[PDB]
């Protein structure tokens, strides 16, 4: 394929190249903890009019 | 980013995350969620070049993974990059699968590179041999030794060398707004 | 203003003539670059890393890569040659004899030395490590600058011929010379003692072999103390060895310059690949993505045609020192100024990194003394020429020396051929030669 | 043995066809067919698609000529060095050391080819070598007698002196050597009997 | 596109309707009306010098 011809003289040719291809996908946490305080304002005891 | 992963032996600063290298890629990076720093390498990369007696003399092939180890590449990984079973050799140049290394030395045929050669030789398999520089000859100094040739002969030598290139000629303007 | 050189005046006259009394043998060093590193370049990653995408447009934009790797395999390809004509000149290994007498003369510094674990000349050994400051199959790191190469793909091809090899031809090239002379580099090798061979170099310059034979010992000191300068000479940090430097220097500056095109933007949006793809929409992207090939694909074939250029200059260098290898160091050649200043005498290689370095010994002429001369002597009214000297006036008696060494003697009808009358001839001077 | 020529045929076609090849490349376009763009496309637009179609051909085009002249370099210094053979050592002997030949040149011979020129290089080469016992002068009468054109030589019995390329042996004579000195000075001197005819 | 066309003598297959060079340019097609191969080559053109 390389040489584009049936035939291939003697020699050593560079065809291609090989790569190893990633096994799995990582995302990483930046730990944070800013947790919004909506949850006691939904968990209020009372709400206005 | 795509690579494999390892620990990171180098210090960065508090405020620093990560680090490119002088290739301007980031070469270390620190883990968001644990500040330990680890280091990032990409995945292992090279090219490939085949050995071939030529398609006149067999098919057997021999195939040379540059400028990496031979364990670093599985026999697994399109080819089936034939088996382990296959003689390995480990050269400078790097890994070359389907030749046997030879301790007697011959004259290149196809230059492997780093003084490996390889050639199709028989039971004809592709082998691989360390440069042969030329026969060895002693020639003895002494204080008083000298030769003098008793014969001579005629001997006629060709030189081939190049002189003229074909003439060529562009049309500009078909080549470019062709009709 | 700079100042050209000295000035030094010359007294010409009808009959004043100059011959030296003295030579100092004296050995030169040049340095020639014989070959580059060999520089294979992945395309595909250069213009883009894991970008799966750009994969389509590199494919659609055409085939660009193949001329460009082929162009780099014909350089790599041609730079093994270049280093195969220059040193593999003699097919037979020679090998040094054992016993290192030479009528006095020492070779220990060219000659590789043994103790040492590279075969390696002294000379040679010095010469690697001046220049080692430029020049990793472990990869430990990485799995620091070749990294930087090959991080991006930029990767240096291991030369066919190892240094020990190369080392291996100049030690033979350095036996064939001092056990053989030129014969080897013509045919089979003949021994010939050194002391005769250096005579017989002698008569090459012009100075009759027994010259050599009676200030034997003044030339071996001669000779064995001018090795020693050269190492000191190289020792000296300011060196000829720049010219060598300079090869990988300009290898190593073009390399950071494909770096640097990589985070130039040839007027893109961001430098970054990843940028491109992520904020702008397919349709932008392209536009965007597109610059950025065109950018990256020019600066390879900038990288590409700078290299072929620079690959011809190599190429002359490698024709310019096979020549010197085989007319100086092969065999004692009469063009001037080809081996070294002054009359050359012999050559000697010595390996270095990327290049060969050529010590010359040339014959030097020094302490020169005025005399008075003639164009011939008329003795019994036929006019007589010398036949291979000069007519050199003593101030009271003529005498005929050879031209290059003030050895007097005195005329006799061997040393002068008879011709002519002595009318004819302008300036002829009377005197008797003395017929034995 | 005429590749060199083969590969200058080689090279120039090879190139040839790699353009003809980039004429089919897009160039980021929408069709490499530049009537389809003008029939596809109305002329406003039309004319971003034709530029680049239009530097993708003109690269394609410099990059193909810079080659040539690099090419046209390479051989001009082959020709300058064949036309330096073709004085050097067809029209007279010279005595560079294989520049013409492998060996001694004794002369060279041209013959034509197709884009290039094959020598025919006549060289002399020693054989049938023979070892010897060798002195650098000669002690005879209390003056050292050293060897005029050639080198003097023994083959166990009796010294003579022969040309250095071919052995000739010739009795010592004093025509045949010249003197000067004396025997004390010169190291490695061998007593002999110089014949005076 | 622009040429001098006649009748073509490359053996057309049914399925096959056009014809390209190794510059992969169109250089035979079948007539609409009624299927004839035909190859197209440019018009002619010649370099002059004075
Ligand atoms: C002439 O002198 C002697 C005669 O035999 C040779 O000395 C030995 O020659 C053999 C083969 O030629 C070598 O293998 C030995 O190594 C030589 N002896 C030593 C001590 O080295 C000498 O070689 C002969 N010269 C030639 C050109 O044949
Ligand atoms: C030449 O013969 C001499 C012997 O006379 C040797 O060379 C050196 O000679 C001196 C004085 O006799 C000794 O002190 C040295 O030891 C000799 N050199 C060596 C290396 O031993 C030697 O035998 C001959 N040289 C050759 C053949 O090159
Ligand atoms: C020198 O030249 C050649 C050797 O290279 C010799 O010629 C050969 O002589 C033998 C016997 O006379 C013949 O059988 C061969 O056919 C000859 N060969 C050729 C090519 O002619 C010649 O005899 C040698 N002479 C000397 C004195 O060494
Ligand atoms: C040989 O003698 C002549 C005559 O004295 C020298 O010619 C003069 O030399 C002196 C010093 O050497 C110079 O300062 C003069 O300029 C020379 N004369 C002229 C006209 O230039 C000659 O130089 C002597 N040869 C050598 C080698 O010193
Ligand atoms: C060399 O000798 C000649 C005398 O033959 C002088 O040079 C010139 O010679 C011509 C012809 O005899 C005279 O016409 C000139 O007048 C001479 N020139 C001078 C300056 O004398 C001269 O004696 C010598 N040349 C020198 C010393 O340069
Ligand atoms: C020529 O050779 C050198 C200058 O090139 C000189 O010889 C010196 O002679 C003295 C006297 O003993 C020694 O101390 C020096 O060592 C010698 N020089 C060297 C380099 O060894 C002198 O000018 C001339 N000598 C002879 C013998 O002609
Ligand atoms: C040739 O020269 C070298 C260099 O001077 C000599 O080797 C030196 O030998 C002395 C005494 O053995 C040592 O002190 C030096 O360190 C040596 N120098 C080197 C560079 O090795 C050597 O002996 C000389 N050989 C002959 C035959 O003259
Ligand atoms: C010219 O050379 C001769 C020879 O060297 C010198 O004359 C010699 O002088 C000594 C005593 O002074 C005599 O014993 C010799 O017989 C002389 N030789 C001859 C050939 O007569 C003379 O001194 C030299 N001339 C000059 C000007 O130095
Ligand atoms: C060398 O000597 C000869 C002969 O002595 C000189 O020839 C002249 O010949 C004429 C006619 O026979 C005579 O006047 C004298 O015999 C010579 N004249 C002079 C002035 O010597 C010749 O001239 C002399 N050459 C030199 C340079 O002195
Ligand atoms: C070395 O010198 C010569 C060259 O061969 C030999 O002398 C000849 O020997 C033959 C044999 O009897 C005689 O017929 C000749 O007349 C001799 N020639 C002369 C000039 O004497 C001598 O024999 C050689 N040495 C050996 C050991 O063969
Ligand atoms: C070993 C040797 O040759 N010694 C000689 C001696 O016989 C001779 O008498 C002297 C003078 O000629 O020169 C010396
Ligand atoms: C190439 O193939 C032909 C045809 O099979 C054969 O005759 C020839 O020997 C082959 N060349 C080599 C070098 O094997
Ligand atoms: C050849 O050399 C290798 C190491 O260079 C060694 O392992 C082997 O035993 C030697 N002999 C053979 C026959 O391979
Ligand atoms: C390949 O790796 C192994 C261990 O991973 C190492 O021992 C060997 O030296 C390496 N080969 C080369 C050529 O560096
Ligand atoms: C040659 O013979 C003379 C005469 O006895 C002698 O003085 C001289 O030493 C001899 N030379 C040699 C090398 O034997
Ligand atoms: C139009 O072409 C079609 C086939 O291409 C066919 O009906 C006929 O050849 C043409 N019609 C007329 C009326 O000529």
């Amino acid at each position: 394929c390389t040489l584009k011809s049936f035939t291939v003289e003697k020699g050593i040719y560079q065809t291609s190249n090989f790569r190893v291809q990633p096994t799995e996908s990582i995302v990483r946490f930046p730990n944070i903890t800013n947790l919004c305080p909506f949850d006691e304002v939904f968990n209020a005891t009372r709400f206005a009019s | 980013g795509t690579g494999v992963l390892t620990e990171s032996n180098k210090k960065f600063l508090p405020f620093q995350q990560f680090g490119r290298d002088i290739a301007d890629t980031t070469d270390a990076v620190r883990d968001p969620q644990t500040l330990e720093i680890l280091d990032i390498t990409p995945c292992s990369f090279g090219g490939v070049s085949v050995i071939t007696p030529g398609t006149n003399t067999s098919n057997q092939v021999a195939v040379l993974y540059q400028g990496v180890n031979c364990t670093e590449v599985p026999v697994a990984i399109t080819w089936r990059v034939y088996s382990t079973g296959s003689n390995v050799f480990q050269t400078r140049a790097g890994c070359l699968i389907g030749a046997e290394y030879v301790n007697n030395s011959y004259e290149c045929d196809i230059p492997i590179g780093a003084g490996i050669c390889a050639s199709y030789q028989t039971s004809q398999s592709i082998i691989a041999y360390t440069m042969s520089l030329g026969a060895e000859n002693s020639v003895a100094y002494s204080n008083n030794s000298i030769a003098i040739p008793t014969n001579f002969t005629i001997s006629v030598t060709t030189e081939i060398l190049p002189v003229s290139m074909t003439k060529t000629s562009v049309d500009c303007t078909m080549y470019i707004c062709g009709d | 203003t700079m100042s050209l050189g000295a000035e030094n005046s010359v007294a010409y006259s009808n009959n004043s003539i100059a011959i030296p009394t003295n030579f100092t043998i004296s050995v030169t060093t040049e340095i020639l670059p014989v070959s580059m590193t060999k520089t294979s370049v992945d395309c595909t990653m250069y213009i883009c890393g894991d970008s799966t995408e750009c994969s389509n447009l590199l494919l659609q934009y055409g085939s660009f890569c193949t001329q460009l790797k082929r162009a780099l395999t014909g350089i790599a390809v041609e730079q093994d040659k270049n280093t195969q004509e220059v040193f593999a000149q003699v097919k037979q290994i020679y090998k040094t004899p054992p016993i290192k007498y030479f009528g006095g003369f020492n070779f220990s510094q060219i000659l590789p030395d043994p103790s040492k674990p590279s075969k390696r000349s002294p000379i040679e050994d010095l010469l690697f490590n001046k220049v080692t400051l430029a020049d990793i199959k472990q990869y430990g790191d990485c799995l620091d600058l070749i990294c930087a190469q090959k991080f991006k793909g930029l990767t240096v091809l291991p030369p066919l011929l190892t240094d020990e090899m190369i080392a291996q031809y100049t030690s033979a090239l350095l036996a064939g010379t001092i056990t053989s002379g030129w014969t080897f580099g013509a045919g089979p090798a003949l021994q010939i003692p050194f002391p005769m061979q250096m005579a017989y170099r002698f008569n090459g310059i012009g100075v009759t072999q027994n010259v050599l034979y009676e200030n034997q010992k003044l030339i071996a000191n001669q000779f064995n103390s001018a090795i020693g300068k050269i190492q000191d000479s190289l020792s000296s940090t300011p060196s000829a060895l720049g010219k060598l430097q300079d090869v990988v220097n300009h290898n190593a500056q073009a390399l950071n310059t494909l770096v640097k095109q990589l985070s130039s933007k040839f007027g893109a949006i961001s430098s970054v690949l990843n940028d491109i793809f992520s904020r702008l929409d397919p349709p932008e992207a392209e536009v965007q993505i597109d610059r950025l090939i065109t950018g990256r694909l020019q600066s390879l074939q900038t990288y590409v045609t700078q290299q072929l250029i620079r690959a011809a200059e190599i190429r002359a260098s490698a024709n310019l020192a096979a020549t010197k290898m085989s007319e100086c160091v092969l065999g004692q050649s009469k063009r001037v100024d080809f081996c070294g200043k002054g009359y050359h005498l012999m050559s000697f290689p010595q390996s270095a990194p990327h290049g060969v370095v050529f010590l010359h010994v040339t014959y030097v002429p020094a302490q020169e003394k005025n005399f008075t001369t003639a164009p011939a002597i008329c003795h019994d009214g036929k006019a007589h020429f010398p036949r291979e000297g000069v007519f050199v006036s003593n101030g009271t008696h003529w005498f005929v020396t050879q031209r290059n060494f003030y050895e007097p003697q005195i005329i006799t009808t061997d040393n002068t051929f008879v011709s002519g009358n002595c009318d004819v001839v302008i300036g002829i001077v009377n005197n008797t030669v003395y017929d034995p």
